RNA sequence: GCGAGAGACCGAUAGCGAACAAGUACAGUGAUGGAAAGAUGAAAAGAACUUUGAAAAGAGAGUGAAAAAGUACGUGAAAUUG
RNA sequence: UGCUGUAAAGCUGGGUCGAACGGCCUCUAGUGCAGAUCUUGGUGGUAGUAGCAAAUAUUCAAAUGAGAACUUUGAAGACUGA
RNA sequence: UAACGAGAUUCCCACUGUCCCUAUCUACUAUCUAGCGAAACCACAGCCAAGGGAACGGGCUUGGCAGAAUCAGCGGGGAAAG
């Protein structure tokens, strides 16, 4: 088990945003992405890249894409008091299509 | 003053209180009366409501316009993997009612029934029935003593049997364990039958025949808190009524200066324990048959499962019971099938049923093919087929 | 760290509305000390304060 | 100042006070009763879990028409809450009294909340505006909080004597 | 009005509306209407200094005959509350 | 803490408190409260309850700060739409 | 009496959930949480039946009965409040 690790995931935001108030779909996709990263990195501390916020909101408040490719990297929190030893950083991955991609471990090189 | 116009009341007073069932498993309130002359046989079984389907059948009812004519009927499928006998209970007649005297368990219990005794199985030492299993130490004389007690004193013998839920598509791992009364023979015969069946499987074929009338015990579909208009079927108030219209306008007279129990109020709806009677067993299918849904007229190599499986259930890969009409409960519900409490000699009950055809189109949409081979024959090659 | 005054000043010096004034987020200490219109002019000339381009309203479809 | 309860041994006790705290009295009373008699370090862990919504404060007296929760089973109740403003003030006074005890030389591992109580403070008056041009009251109900940490013959008749003596003669 | 002396007068919800920056604050377009509000101690000697705290504060300490007198100040009732 | 008196009440033990007060013979009166939708002041239950819902809509980051849904700045998404 | 009428009335066509006979859906509430936090009302209180009674009792008499603490609704009663 390595604490510092980077992986690429696909999140099916379409099924997570089902039935959601139209004026909250992009706001809720922010919360869903934070909840998604905790499920995988085990960290309550999730930080979203501002370029990710641009990707979510690119089509207005309810035009969230059905799938987004995310690069989630677990980093060490040196700040004191941290009260959360690690934290997750989510930033977007540009791919021609978000279909048929599996979870892939990224080698920081 | 009297009502201006007479009308029947809304709803039945025989089904109060309209509260949630205490247990999700329906319990058999009454068992068929015991006849000593009959051979020793079970009286009930546990299955799972898979889903509803359609059949075609030639009606045999002289004097009816549909006599010797095809009728399209709704049917319900009950996935019934064989039950495992694990215990025996003796009941003694007392002036205060039946009283359980002695419970004797089998030496070995499967893990799925031992999970029944745990709220947090993954954090347990799983100590259930370990000392009891040790009580079988090379002589099992304590077990024989208890069985002799049951033979000597008990007047009603019931068997503790559980379902093999691992054979169903449900994600639940706890088995369902229930008491099933044994009928026929003397108490000694019943206890001998129960002992000879410990850890053995009993199938529906040995409990229910085809064309039988059986009863269904189940907890109905829940709807949560519901208003009087839908809970009781009362009349909606006019459109122009202040503060809303889905109400009962008068909930009582001035006297008695109380609200009567017979007045409709909002409350919990559905998820009630219900016994439904006189359901005809159209089919007793076998899990080993690869042509479950094939009949003598539609020889298609076809299982009971529709295309895409049963919606929100999965596939019925076990022995199953095909019943006429609808039964209480939802998909995945555990359903208790009971034998009839009386003898019905009406033509509707003694009828022999021969199925013409069983619908296996997809339940997930307007399905229009009974079989993927039929789909391909009708549509030809697709781009994904190359 | 309260650049409300500077943005109001920069709008008047540049001659556009406050919606078209860009204050460098990395130059907060520099902008915070720009208390006079003279100081705002220097920052405008150096590129610390930038007049954001007007949003385009093309007449191409009208034509 | 005079505290309501004086400690049995003043040398092994430390006290903290808070007056005119603008926190709900009813919420603070319940959170003070939830940790009364606890170990000091035990109560501090509990108060942090209440802020995280992992554990709740049982509302016992001022609980009319509040919600029901499963986190009240720990205390044998159905009505519990997670009052953040009240927990933060109490944690503040627990930290002050713990620092008060450390200056005395007491051991924080042995400290117990022997006495905690909440009293009413004078109200703060505001105004609310009602239909048909009426003014009502919009008061606050502040609290005084104080807490103290602590470390952990027969005479007989003539014939009663006579009966006693004669029975003793029987036993040699 | 000016200046005095008194009383079986009232004693701070009393006595003038006003024992106090009272015909004041405040209300009303206006004519007009019109309050509440006394008392640490002999003396501020009104809490230096240390410590916890972002601070308010607290705990020590100190002043004092008294802090069961700390300006939210003599005594400190009842409702009501811990 | 008790004692005395049928009672109205009187006296006393303990605690608190800090400057005046009682008995007896007479005099005198703005002299005895449970009520008056009493007056003024205060405090409850209700009750941590009703509720804090018109005006399309906010989100990410950085800074500041003890502390940031709400401050500032940037990026974005919006709206008013002469 | 032409024209005119947010005037009153009857009939006809069109139209329709007004209705037979309801059902489903959306937003904001209600619900739960953090913060904030009132008011009306209040003799005491709050289970029924019959009796008698200022002739329609929560209390009285005689019976039925009667088990902590409560949440969401509801509109029979409190001859509820105003």
């Amino acid at each position: 088990l390595q604490d510092v690790v980077t992986r690429e995931y696909t999140i099916n935001l379409h099924k997570r945003l089902h039935g959601v108030n139209f004026k909250k779909r992009a706001p809720k996709a922010v919360k869903e992405i934070k909840k998604f990263a905790t499920l995988h990195m085990g960290t309550t501390d999730v930080r979203l890249d501002p370029k990710l916020n641009i990707a979510i909101w690119k089509r207005g408040v309810q035009g969230v894409e059905n799938r987004m490719r995310l690069r989630i990297s677990r980093k060490r929190n040196d700040e004191e008091d941290a009260k959360e030893k690690l934290f997750a950083y989510v930033e977007p991955v540009i791919v021609p299509s978000t279909k048929g991609l599996q979870t892939v471990v990224v080698e920081d090189d | 003053s009297h009502r201006k116009y007479e009308a029947p009341r809304h709803g039945s007073l025989g089904f109060l209180p309209r509260k949630r069932a205490a247990k999700q498993r329906g319990r058999v309130k009454s068992f068929p009366k015991d006849v000593k002359s009959k051979p020793v046989a079970l009286t009930a079984f546990l299955g799972y409501k898979a889903g509803m389907t359609t059949i075609v059948r030639d009606l045999d009812r002289p004097g009816s316009k549909m006599h010797k004519r095809e009728v399209v009927e709704a049917a319900t499928v009950v996935d019934t993997p064989p039950m495992v006998v694990v215990g025996v209970v003796g009941y003694v007649e007392t002036p205060r009612g039946l009283r359980s005297l002695t419970t004797v368990w089998a030496e070995h219990l499967s893990e799925e029934v031992r999970r029944r005794f745990y709220k947090n199985w993954y954090k347990s030492k799983k100590k259930a029935f370990t000392k009891y299993s040790g009580k079988y130490a090379t002589d099992a004389k304590q077990v024989e003593t208890e069985l002799a007690r049951i033979k000597k004193y008990a007047s009603v013998v019931r068997v503790l049997a559980h379902t093999q839920i691992k054979k169903t598509p449900l994600s639940q791992k706890k088995a369902h364990l229930a008491e099933i009364q044994i009928n026929g023979g003397s108490v000694s015969d019943k206890v001998d039958w129960a002992k000879e069946h410990f850890e053995k499987e009993v199938s529906v074929d040995s409990v229910f025949e085809q064309d039988e009338m059986i009863d269904v015990i189940a907890v109905t579909k829940g709807h949560g808190f519901e208003g009087v208009t839908h809970r009781w079927g009362t009349k909606k108030l006019p459109r122009k009524t202040h503060r809303g219209l889905r109400k009962v306008a008068c909930i009582g007279a001035w006297h008695p200066a109380n609200v009567n129990w017979t007045v409709a109020r909002a409350g919990q709806n559905g998820y009630h324990h219900r016994t439904s009677i006189n359901h005809k067993v159209y089919r007793v299918g076998k899990g080993t048959d690869e042509a479950n849904g094939a009949t003598e007229f539609d020889r298609t190599k076809k299982t009971i499962n529709p295309m895409g499986g049963f919606v929100r259930y999965g596939n019925v890969n076990n022995d199953f019971v095909l019943l006429k009409g609808s039964i209480p409960g939802v998909k995945k519900r555990v359903v208790t099938l009971r034998k009839s409490l009386y003898v019905d000699t009406s033509r509707r009950a003694v009828e022999k049923v021969n199925l013409k055809w069983i619908d296996t189109a997809s339940r997930f949409g307007k399905g229009r093919f009974q079989t993927p081979a039929e789909k391909h024959a009708f549509m030809g090659t697709l781009k994904k087929d190359l | 760290a309260n650049l409300r005054t500077q943005k109001r000043l920069a709008a008047s010096v540049i001659g556009v509305g406050k919606r078209k004034v860009w204050l460098d987020p990395n130059e907060t200490t520099e902008i915070a000390n720009a208390n006079s219109r003279s100081a705002i002019r220097k920052l405008y000339k150096n590129g610390t304060i930038v007049k954001k381009p007007e949003t385009v309203h093309s007449r191409s479809r009208a034509r | 100042v005079r505290y309501a309860a004086t400690p049995a041994n003043p040398a092994k006790s430390a006290s903290a006070r808070g007056s005119y705290l603008r926190v709900s009295f009813k919420n603070t009373r319940e959170t003070a009763q939830a940790i009364n008699g606890w170990k000091l370090e035990k109560a501090q862990k509990y108060l942090d879990q209440v802020l995280d919504h992992q554990r709740a404060i049982p509302f016992r007296r001022y609980n009319s028409s509040i919600g029901r929760t499963g986190q009240g089973k720990e205390f044998g109740v159905t009505k519990a809450r997670w009052p953040a403003k009240s927990v933060n003030f109490v944690k503040d006074l627990l930290r002050n009294a713990q620092a008060n005890a450390e200056a005395k030389g007491l051991d924080s591992s042995k400290l117990v909340i022997s006495h905690i109580q909440v009293n009413h403070a004078p109200k703060q008056r505001r105004r609310t505006y009602r239909a048909h041009g009426r003014i009502n009251a919009y008061q606050s109900t502040p609290s005084h909080i104080e807490l103290t940490l602590t470390e952990e013959q027969i005479r007989l008749n003539s014939r009663q004597r006579g009966r006693l003596a004669s029975q003793k003669r029987l036993t040699a």
